[PDB]
């Protein structure tokens, strides 16, 4: 009974971020269609206040799920209803969006130190050390 | 807390419009 | 006294490349200066973006093909600038390696955004599994009763 | 082709042409 709910879970949530994102041939993605609609709405009154409360926890993708772990246990401790289930797919929907779009600059570091790691190893840096080092690419020109 | 004060508003956001 | 080294080129390779692609984007963006390394990231991704306006459509469908994904960037990144420098360094090749480090970070950034939901999908549905939360649908008539 | 090996030779003809005209002699 459990494992039913479980599975189509991954359905429905799949058409409410698909639907989400742009304000589907099953019973399931219907669902995920209306509940998009519905906390698309919710999302438009209380969406401010949440962006400076992201902003401090500051949700990376390695702690996300301790975090959203907790923060959905809060939630539903003093019980469950269908609003309380709504709310959690529209935290799961903000918290993912939030976590990879402030993570750019994060995967941008990263690739910062496969290049400079190459030209170490790969004779690079030593070249461009050889004409100057950097400050000898602002002669590049005519 | 932050996780704290996040989940503390889901619920009243929640129970706000089941109601 | 002293003379520029490779670990000198490297530290200042960070500042570079960074202000690179910090000018590369904001000029993507529109289309929709400090210190002397920023500057000359500037003046790189002033001519980075040319380069792209008039290479960057047949890049975009050799990327399709190569099919990188955030396990074998890595990977891929190393033996296709190997083969550019293989034959010989020059300064156009210096900045083709950027524009192609910038382009192949975003491109596996974009699409490696279905793959972040669908870990995101799992803490949805592992919370609700261990927490009652399937236990209190499957009670009230299951996912159907939403609509 | 394989998109490794076209991709490095695209970049060397781009990078290769910038050189030829931008590289000061
Ligand atoms: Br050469
Ligand atoms: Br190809």
């Amino acid at each position: 009974s459990e494992e039913q709910v479980a599975q189509d879970t991954e359905e429905v949530f799949r058409s409410y971020v698909f639907y989400r994102h742009q304000q589907p041939s099953s019973t399931m993605g219907q669902v995920g269609r209306q509940l998009a609609i519905i906390g698309d709405d919710i999302n438009r009154r209380y969406d401010s206040e949440f962006q400076t409360m992201l902003q401090h926890l500051q949700p990376t993708a390695e702690n996300a799920y301790e975090y959203f772990t907790k923060i959905a246990t809060s939630l539903f401790e003093s019980g469950i209803n269908w609003g309380r289930v709504v709310a959690l797919l529209g935290f799961g929907y903000r918290l993912a969006l939030h976590v990879y779009q402030h993570g750019l600059t994060g995967f941008l570091g990263q690739v910062t130190r496969f290049v400079v790691d190459f030209m170490l190893h790969h004779s690079i840096a030593r070249w461009i050390a050889q004409r100057g080092g950097w400050v000898a690419a602002l002669n590049l020109g005519n | 807390r932050p996780e704290i004060r996040i989940a503390q508003e889901l619920r009243r956001i929640g129970d706000e419009f089941n109601a």
